[PDB]
């Protein structure tokens, strides 16, 4: 078995150092892969500490008997991504994996959220349901609170809210859904969906046509 | 260089079997370095499933032995799975890849890009709803209502149109059941004339729709 910590963060520029430890590295060695979403991984490190030609030069390894070290100089947004040490068994017969680090690059710029609020289509109105649909976009950091209003009062009951995810420009996502029935829909003046972030809030109403 | 791919059903009934194919280019299965499969559950960590070398000697995860079959087909150039008995356990992405093997020491030095097979037990197809859309830019989007399991692809105009969108991470409701949007941001000016259509396709529950969004 091989241990590596769950989590390690950096800020920009800094160093980042991911420990792998296993009574097997000293004869079977440790290889880093990286690892980006949707993309398999890709082999940092080979053999401790040799560096593959196409790998950036920030990228280093280190060994230590029984823990081996990736170490990133000089860390870049870009590198935020899992990393996995891989060793092999006692016996040589099967691979053995780290749980996987997920590095997470701090210090990003403050971002205010877009909002877009839609109301029900008319083709799910005929299905005699009703879904209010908010959307929140480049928001940074990762947390908003989500509140609904029928007209003015407060709605807490049918609401859905994801949690914040990282977008591909690593400013965060999230959506909230509002379920009525077409009566409620029908019967008040209009829906809000008023969104907070980091003490400010932008709000969307939408109306019956 | 030599480059890796798979393919195979990307649906498994519960119990039934996994079959995938590595098709190998670029170079030949007869070689010094072996081949492999390894998965990944989403979310989850690396593990491997097992190695075949160009003769057919096979090494197979223990945990995994009694359903795996790994085979190699020279004539094609091709290294295939078969993992029989399969549960929610499997559901995940499978790649194949190529291992530099030593006298001591062991490595992966080339994968294959990564398919998701998912065992397909219950399912219910999605609802798919328009978002209907002054000046300035306008959102238009459609809403994919209560599906299960994962995943849904979303594509606008038949991949066509790329630039703008965005498919928000699903929701899992307190229903148990999934919902996403996908919005595209356009020039306000594109709407009276530019025709928008939502691609959907939620394979579990062979939901494929394309849905036409309009003010
Ligand atoms: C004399 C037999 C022999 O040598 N083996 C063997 C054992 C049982 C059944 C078939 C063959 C080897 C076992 C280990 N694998 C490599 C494991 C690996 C892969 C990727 C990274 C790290 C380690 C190579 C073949």
């Amino acid at each position: 078995e091989l241990t590596q910590p769950p989590s390690v963060s950096v800020s920009p520029g800094q160093t980042a150092r991911i420990t792998c430890s296993g009574d097997t590295l000293p004869k079977r060695s440790g290889y880093w892969y990286q690892q980006k979403p949707d993309q398999a991984p890709l082999l940092v490190i080979n053999k401790d500490t040799e560096r593959p030609s196409g790998i950036p030069e920030r990228f280093s390894g280190s060994k230590s008997g029984t823990t081996v070290t990736l170490t990133i100089s000089g860390v870049q947004a870009e590198d935020e991504a899992d990393y996995y040490c891989q060793s092999a068994d006692s016996s040589f017969t099967y691979p053995s994996f780290g749980g996987g680090t997920k590095l997470t690059v701090l210090g990003q710029p403050k971002a205010a959220p877009s909002v877009t609020l839609f109301p029900p289509s008319s083709e799910e109105l005929q299905a005699n349901k009703a879904t209010l649909v908010c959307l929140i976009s480049d928001f940074y950091p990762g947390a908003v609170t989500v509140a609904w209003k029928a007209d003015s009062s407060p709605v807490k009951a049918g609401v859905e809210t994801t949690t914040p995810s990282k977008q591909s420009n690593n400013k965060y996502a999230a959506s909230s859904y509002l379920s009525l029935t077409p009566e409620q829909w029908k019967s008040h003046r209009s829906y809000s969906c008023q969104v907070t972030h980091e003490g400010s809030t932008v709000e969307k109403t939408v109306a019956p046509t | 260089q030599v480059q890796l791919q798979e393919s195979g059903p990307g649906l498994v009934k519960p119990s039934g079997t996994l079959s995938l194919t590595c098709t190998v280019s670029g170079g030949f299965i007869s070689s010094r370095n072996w081949w492999s499969w390894v998965r990944q559950p989403p979310g989850k960590g690396l593990e491997w499933i097992g190695e075949v070398y160009h003769t057919g000697i096979t090494n197979y995860n223990p945990s995994l032995k009694s359903r795996v079959t790994i085979s190699v087909d020279k004539s094609k150039n091709q290294f295939s799975l078969k993992l029989s008995s399969v549960t929610a356990a499997d559901t995940a992405v499978y790649y194949c890849a190529r291992e530099v093997v030593g006298p001591t020491t062991g490595y992966f030095d080339l994968w294959g890009r990564g398919t998701l097979v998912t065992i397909v037990s219950r399912r219910l197809p999605p609802s798919v709803f328009p978002l209907a859309p002054s000046g300035g830019t306008a959102a238009l989007g459609c809403l994919v209502k209560d599906y299960f399991p994962e995943p849904v692809t979303v594509s606008w105009n038949s991949g066509a149109l790329t630039s703008g969108v965005h498919t928000f991470p699903a929701v899992l409701q307190s229903s148990g059941l999934y919902s996403l949007s996908s919005v595209v941001t356009v020039p306000s000016s594109s709407l009276g004339t530019q025709t928008y259509i939502c691609n959907v396709n939620h394979k579990p529950s062979n939901t494929k729709v394309d849905k036409k969004v309009e003010p």
